[PDB]
């Protein structure tokens, strides 16, 4: 067996610092039917071992021979098609799975930050909100900061399809009403393909 | 600017008045053109600046709109008008097109009649094996064919071809050819073509056993 | 033969007037043996039927059978469990599926209205936000209204598991910047098990 | 304006002083250049205006002549100098070359040792049969291979490849591959490679019978 392809994490393809990767996961491989082989194809080419690396199993009573391929930020962003071609004895035929990034003119996201509600100013903690809309495709990375340092207690809703075929989401940072009172400045970081330098940063404070 | 046409396939009868819509993601004033294209031929300009008919284009074609919403109207479809229509925003240096609208002759839904053909031994003697699947007389044009060899789902070893609407019954037909060497062909027994189409309530499989 | 269990919609069990139901769907019931038997259990009881109600249909190259069990708002809200048992002669053993509301104590949702950012009111349309946090379970319903009528250009994110273990989401209503300025007042209605009459409401204006 | 270079092949020893001639069909003043070219590489300019050495070119290269008669002299052949040399008349907007002179290491005449190899089984199972003939360690370079199938001369179904002069013994080797489909191969009995070479007073044939 049972194959599943996975696309790279958005943040990985937007910064050369990190290495993107197409992860091919195969589940429920039998004890008597191991020996799992792989084959990666990028736009047809490469039938013979490319720059792959797969290993590790053991499960509920089955296997799972997960292969991993290093992606070129450009390659992926330009839309090259990645094809994982698994091959197993206990498998009727050679299964397959392909994938490329969502097609379509990319659209730069709008980032707006919102203060906590007056009504929420009655709790020992407040909600810093970050709105992000108008972006396409949906791959996106959102983070928070305070004067150079990272914020941990935040949650981000997944991408949702708006009326115009674009996506939007909201990120929510939970902070002590005091820190918001002291006038500290928080910032919403958004990583996306259509942003200049694949990155924009918006601030909020009392 | 992104241009989107509606619908993607427009089905109508001869003599009908039909409208194709084109929307721009942002205002483009009236910088919008419409082209007609027949299969294997060059696009032909029909209308530009939203509503100006190119000299020589028949008067049954008209265009309207401005800003973000545009329409091509064909008032009294003739057999010559069944074709693809493309809208285009054209600017100083670049241009961008809609996805195209195929205008086809409307008929009732028809499921494909499916046939599989083994390779001839005459060919096989030469070292190649072509296995052919025929999807006959179906409508609408969208269909899916997959090949299985000894129940193994195949990938990347087939090609497909589709006819234009049949002149008598307005259906489509499709051929898919699975190509293997003689040697690879003789390695396996069961050859099967599996087909889906909206006109079928379940997939249709045709098969033969080698030899 | 596959079986999928579907729970009633969030509003169905919150409004006595609505009709909440649990639906059992069975796909891929071969053409040969189209016999399908349903057995329903509410906390393990009812092998002997109940409201129940099946129908029969045909598809791609298989059969689809749907059975519908109407439930009692309080049985659902009281966490009762519903079992659908599907028996088919072309099956090694019967397949059973069970569903209910998530286990956990119900937390009241906090609903706050959030006006647009100064930097957005420079566009023809703005965003009126409605924050709903700290609720549980995730079953919930959100809506918008400006005057005695619904606003239909809005979107709600799906619920998100907070650090609390409670749930939170955001609904974004999009209004013509011209309207928001005319002093119009909007409001989002939130319906939840933990809200007074399963319903609270918050207003938002330009004052 | 035709340029005639002589000789076509020049065989010499390391350290030799050699001359290559170019004759023009009419006077070209001193508008003549000389180029060196190694197999698979680009030509490199040595000399222009008949006698001017390009900077960096070793002083052992020299050129002379005017009118219709031109000479390239290499005074003390080094291993690096074994190569093809080309003369060129160049004008403002056109040029023409001689046919080239291949300068090689001289050694005694050596007859090729000839081997024929059938197609392997592995391949024959796939639908193709390839038959290889080898001409091993011969000198000089010109050798003719003629393929015969049931004593019928083959044409346009073979390809040849020749090595460069062996570093130790100064011979050449040649491989010729004849290519037929399993079908075509299985229609004939005897397969033969027929070799002509300076070292062979009579043509040499190596054969095998199919299967």
């Amino acid at each position: 067996p049972s194959v599943f392809l996975f696309p790279p994490k958005p943040k990985d393809t937007l910064m050369i610092s990190r290495t993107p990767e197409v992860t091919c996961v195969v589940v429920d491989v039998s004890h008597e039917d191991p020996q799992v082989k792989f084959n990666w194809y990028v736009d047809g080419v490469q039938v013979h071992n490319a720059k792959t690396k797969p290993r590790e199993q053991q499960y509920n009573s089955t296997y799972r021979v997960v292969s991993v391929l290093t992606v070129l930020h450009q390659n992926w962003l330009d839309g090259k098609e990645y094809k994982c071609k698994v091959s197993n004895k206990a498998l009727p035929a050679p299964i397959e799975k392909t994938i490329s990034k969502a097609k379509g003119q990319p659209r730069e996201p709008q980032v707006y930050t919102l203060p906590p509600s007056r009504e929420e100013m009655t709790k020992n903690q407040v909600s810093l909100t970050c709105l992000v809309k108008g972006f396409y495709p949906s791959d996106i990375a959102v983070e928070w900061e305070s004067n150079g340092q990272p914020e941990n207690n935040y949650k981000t809703t997944p991408p949702v399809l708006d009326s115009d075929g674009s996506f939007f989401l909201y990120s929510k940072l939970t902070v002590d009403k005091s820190r918001w009172q002291q006038g500290n400045v928080f910032s919403c970081s958004v990583m996306h393909e259509a942003l200049h330098n694949h990155y924009t940063q918006k601030s909020l404070s009392l | 600017v992104v241009m989107t046409q509606s619908p993607s396939t427009l089905s109508a009868s001869v003599g009908d008045t039909i409208t194709i819509t084109c929307r721009a993601s942002q205002s483009i004033e009236t910088w919008l053109a419409w082209y007609q294209q027949k299969p294997g031929k060059a696009p032909k300009l029909l209308i530009y600046k939203a509503s100006t008919l190119k000299t020589g284009v028949p008067s049954r074609f008209s265009g309207s709109g401005s800003g973000t919403e545009f329409t091509l109207t064909i008032s009294g479809l003739q057999f010559d008008d069944f074709a693809t229509y493309h809208c285009q925003h054209y600017a100083g240096y670049s241009a961008t097109f809609g996805q195209g609208t195929r205008v086809e002759i409307k008929r009732t839904v028809a499921a494909p009649s499916v046939f599989i053909f083994p390779p001839s031994d005459e060919q096989l003697k030469s070292g190649t094996a072509s296995v052919v699947c025929l999807l006959n007389n179906f409508y609408p044009r969208e269909a899916k064919v997959q090949w299985k060899v000894d129940n193994a789902l195949q990938s990347g070893n087939s090609q497909e071809s589709v006819t234009e609407q049949d002149s008598k019954d307005s259906t489509y037909s499709l051929s898919s050819t699975l190509t293997l060497s003689k040697a690879d062909y003789e390695k396996h027994k069961v050859y099967a073509c599996e087909v889906t189409h909206q006109g079928l309530s379940s997939p249709v499989t045709k098969s033969f056993n080698r030899g």
